[PDB]
């Protein structure tokens, strides 16, 4: 019988010899926790045009946190954007007035969720109104919303009074 | 092995002073538009480091303590430079290493090694047929307690002889941080006289091996050339410095390189750019 | 290997207390009662198991234990042990061995 | 106005790398190093630094 | 009546991503025990292995051991544990010689020819090799030392 006796020994120079690898399925623009070598986090993987160095794996910014990184095994530059967060607003009118409630969102587009788009970001629960009104609740980018006519909550560009020439 | 070089004039170590030389890399992180400050072993700007030669009647292969690290300049012709010896004792009483260039590839290996007291690697016969090719090693007599090997990729190495400016330039970073070798390497073209030329330029990763032993002193290898102790050498200058743990600005630029460093002392000015991590006082 | 936060052959098969565990453990020697000539069998452990058991959590499945691709069909064989096992005890066996 | 608000936007974010005292600024390091009970510790220095 | 910021909204992680380099450039392990002729019990040969990746998973499944056996360490966790030097030994012994390798054992193969130390944490590989070394007529190249 021809034996094969393989001696593991562990001193006190540095590790070489490891086992396989796997390098999973790799997936872009969607909210993920990716681990590339010893580089763990949470982000949106995006290709962009920057270029690293070719002697230099990860990137940094001023704030020392990793804004995009390369692919350990093919050559690429991707780009590492946050998942979506923001604070969540409640534009509804007090308890004695209606229940009615307008959800609003703060920096990020419509994506969970009449469901309409602001400066501030997304507004549902609401409808857009062209006729410039004064100034009931404050929410952003010079646009306040109220509750008038059957009557629900309107969302209208804040007017800064009657013309007089 | 026991014999020493006739040729070979002892002379006091001249030296010389350094620009902007040392600066390297400090890691893999990649940076762009953006000034950053770190702390790591260099060599301080307007230093003083050391001036070696070696010509047909002086030749200078002097031993040199490692410390934590030392920065290596060299203009070169011929690649006069054959590599270097590391090792504690310098004998096989502990384990050395010995980075060389054989033109082939680059050996690395890590062994108990023999000793010699002047090695090098000697060249005959040029005349017609320009030959340069090795034939003796003095490096070392034998080796074995083998624990580390190395081979770099096949390459070809134009040892033939220049005239004029030097036209190669090697300047290497090496040292010892939790039992790891790095080597940051740069080569570019330069018109130089003496001493070393006013400029600034960026050292890359070159190779990093995890061997793990303690370096107390190092040697420069050299070749030399004869139409073993009356060999001679070909004109060359290679300089040594010593590294000290000072902080440097590195402006990175739009692409990532790095366009000047500033150490933070030098004089009351640069203390006030690393006040205001900002090149511009106000 | 019995405390809060510790691991072992122990905390991770059979007996576990959980990490805010908060109470008093008593131990004292019966090796002069409880061995009983070349062991006894009247308590047992488990020696293999798939996963961590959590604590405050009492898992009495025999089950034979599978590391391989085999069906083990409830027998010993290539790759299955049988995880339920008994503590050696003997009067003779040095403090760390006795009961 | 500007440079006093970028000064303490960008200071707030770099004390995310400090250690305060913990032996790494990063939680999943921690966590994935010491025991439950000695990670507490640990966790606890960045939560009273941070 | 007015806005109020009841909390604020995060997306959470889909799933895991997980990337890293190839496989390449490994040592060859295959050709160790494939290899055509293997020293003597007392002329074993000791290769160094080192700066690569190994993948234990093919000579498990592969089936073509006639045993397989690990000390102090689980085939299964070497894949997630890395060494900084592995020695693998050859050599050819009889059948009901390979009983006596392992751990603090004895006889005749393990005093006076080989023998594992108490901590000794590599692995045992065996397989018949009667139908490559053992030919028509007999075949002594393959020697042991009897006597020490």
């Amino acid at each position: 019988y021809r034996v094969v006796v393989l001696s593991f020994e562990l001193l006190h120079a540095p590790a070489t010899v490891c086992g396989p690898k796997k390098s999973t399925n790799l997936v872009k623009n969607k909210c993920v926790n990716f681990n590339f070598n010893g580089l763990t986090g949470t982000g949106v993987l995006t290709e962009s045009n920057k270029k690293f160095l070719p002697f230099q794996q990860f990137g940094r910014d001023i704030a020392d946190t990793t804004d995009a990184v390369r692919d350990p095994q093919t050559l690429e530059i991707l780009d590492i954007t946050p998942c979506s967060f923001g604070g969540v607003s409640v534009i509804t009118p007090g308890t004695n007035t209606s229940n009615q409630v307008a959800v609003l969102y703060q920096g990020v587009n419509c994506t969970e969720v009449n469901v309409f788009q602001t400066r501030a970001g997304c507004l549902i629960g609401a409808e857009h109104v062209n006729n410039s009104y004064e100034c009931d609740i404050p929410i952003g980018a010079g646009i306040c919303a109220s509750y008038q006519t059957s009557q629900s909550i309107i969302a209208y560009t804040m007017s800064l009074g009657a013309e007089n020439s | 092995q026991c014999v020493n070089l006739t040729t070979r004039t002892q002379l006091p170590p001249a030296y010389t002073n350094s620009f902007t030389r040392g600066v390297y890399y400090p890691d893999k992180v990649f940076r762009s538009s953006v000034l950053h400050s770190t702390q790591d072993l260099f060599l301080p700007f307007f230093s003083n480091v050391t001036w070696f030669h070696a010509i047909h009647k002086r030749f200078d292969n002097p031993v040199l303590p490692f410390n934590d690290g030392v920065y290596f300049a060299s203009t070169e012709k011929s690649n006069i430079i054959r590599g270097w010896i590391f090792g504690t004792t310098l004998d096989s009483k502990t384990q050395s290493l010995l980075i060389v260039n054989n033109a082939t590839n680059v050996v690395i290996k890590v062994c108990e090694f023999q000793f010699c007291n002047d090695p090098f690697l000697g060249v005959y016969y040029h005349k017609n047929n320009k030959s340069w090719m090795k034939s003796e090693f003095r490096v070392y007599s034998s080796a074995n307690n083998c624990t580390f090997e190395y081979v770099s990729q096949p390459f070809l190495m134009d040892l033939e002889g220049k005239q004029g400016n030097f036209k190669n330039l090697r300047e290497f970073v090496f040292k010892n941080i939790d039992g790891y070798f790095k080597i940051y390497s740069k080569h570019t073209p330069i018109n130089l006289v003496r001493d070393l030329p006013q400029g600034f330029s960026a050292l890359e990763p070159l190779v990093d091996l995890p061997i793990g032993i303690n370096i107390t002193r190092f040697q420069t290898l050299l070749a030399l050339h004869r139409s073993s102790s009356g060999w001679t050498a070909g004109a060359a200058a290679y300089y040594v410095g010593y590294l000290q743990p000072r902080t440097f600005l590195l402006k990175y630029n739009e692409n990532g390189t790095i366009t000047d460093a500033v150490d933070c002392a030098l004089d009351p000015l640069s203390e006030t750019k690393c006040t205001l991590k900002s090149f511009t006082v106000e | 290997q019995i405390a809060p936060g510790q691991t072992g052959k122990i905390a991770d098969y059979n007996y576990k207390l959980p990490d805010d565990f908060t109470g008093c453990v008593i131990a004292w020697n019966s090796n002069n009662l409880d061995s009983k000539v070349g062991g006894n069998y009247n308590y047992r452990y488990r020696l293999f198991r798939k996963s961590n058991l959590k604590p405050f959590e009492r898992d009495i499945s025999t089950e034979i234990y599978q590391a391989g691709s085999t069906p083990c069909n409830g027998v010993q064989g290539f790759n299955c042990y049988f995880p339920l096992q008994s503590y050696g005890f003997q009067p003779t066996n040095g403090v760390g061995y006795q009961p | 106005v500007v440079n006093q608000n970028a000064q303490a936007l960008n200071t707030l974010v770099k004390q995310l790398s400090s250690n305060f005292g913990a032996i790494s600024s990063v939680l999943n390091d921690i966590l994935s190093r010491l025991d439950p009970p000695e990670a507490e510790v640990q966790i606890d220095r960045l939560i009273t630094g941070r | 009546k007015g806005i109020y910021q009841t909390s604020n909204f995060r997306v959470q992680p889909t799933e895991s991503i997980v990337r890293f380099p190839n496989i390449t450039n490994l040592c060859p392990f295959g050709e160790v025990f494939n290899a055509t002729r293997f020293a003597s019990v007392y002329a074993w040969n000791r290769k160094r292995i080192s700066n690569c990746v190994a993948d234990y998973s093919v000579l498990y499944n592969s089936a073509s051991f006639s045993t397989f056996k690990c000390y102090g360490v689980s085939p299964t966790k070497l894949n997630d544990l890395c060494f900084t030097n592995v020695y693998a030994d050859s050599f050819v012994i009889r059948g009901d010689e390979v009983r006596q390798i392992a751990p603090g054992q004895t006889g005749k193969i393990a005093d006076y020819n080989y023998k594992l130390p108490d901590d000794f944490t590599g692995c045992v590989i065996a397989w018949n090799s009667n139908n490559l070394d053992s030919k028509v007529g007999g075949n002594y190249n393959y020697r042991y030392r009897l006597f020490r």
